[PDB]
């Protein structure tokens, strides 16, 4: 599956 | 309830089966994923030979979500090392009816 | 305009400066990902010393970027360009801009 998080 | 997109994370707090956690509302992923530092050591993960863009951990089994309106459903996340929060994917979000709406 | 959750992406189109872009709605990200291969070749972009938990020191728009959506509501964004990306990512600093809120039934 495709996990798109980011700081 | 109603919650505006801003710079600030946008969060929810719920249980999975009799555990509080927090999370990001993460509409970017397919699929919910769990700190492992948050994990309940005596609740069972097995290994996947799925990857998400790798060989992940998910639990062995079924969640049961709640929310603070008594919703439910059931989830099976992912439980990855090393990430700051838990990400709460459309998995989950489906499941609670959630829409995106502008003015 | 409404767009429920489902498992099927969620997706907007919308143009930046003169170019029509199509992207996952993204809300996990404060920032917003344009993939190198949807990124116009003659429109510049610098090295930054920004990391995403997410990637270190990735590319960024020189410029800013009108964004315009379908009522032509505007304003500005500077996307970072990610090689070897599959999708666009719209993130807060868009999402924000459009006013998006999230809604429950209940």
């Amino acid at each position: 599956p495709y996990v798109f998080a980011m700081t | 309830w109603v919650q505006p997109i801003t710079a600030q994370k946008p969060s929810l707090t719920l249980w999975l089966d009799d555990k509080m956690f927090t999370g990001l509302i993460n509409t970017g992923a397919d699929v919910t994923i769990i700190k492992l530092e948050d994990w309940p050591p005596n609740w069972p993960i097995t290994d996947t030979l799925t990857n998400l863009r790798n060989n992940p951990k998910q639990s062995s089994k079924y969640l049961t979500w709640r929310d603070k309106e008594n919703n439910s459903g059931l989830i099976k996340p992912f439980v990855i090392p090393n990430l700051p929060v838990n990400l709460w994917g459309r998995d989950l979000l489906s499941q609670m009816k959630i829409m995106m709406a502008s003015p």
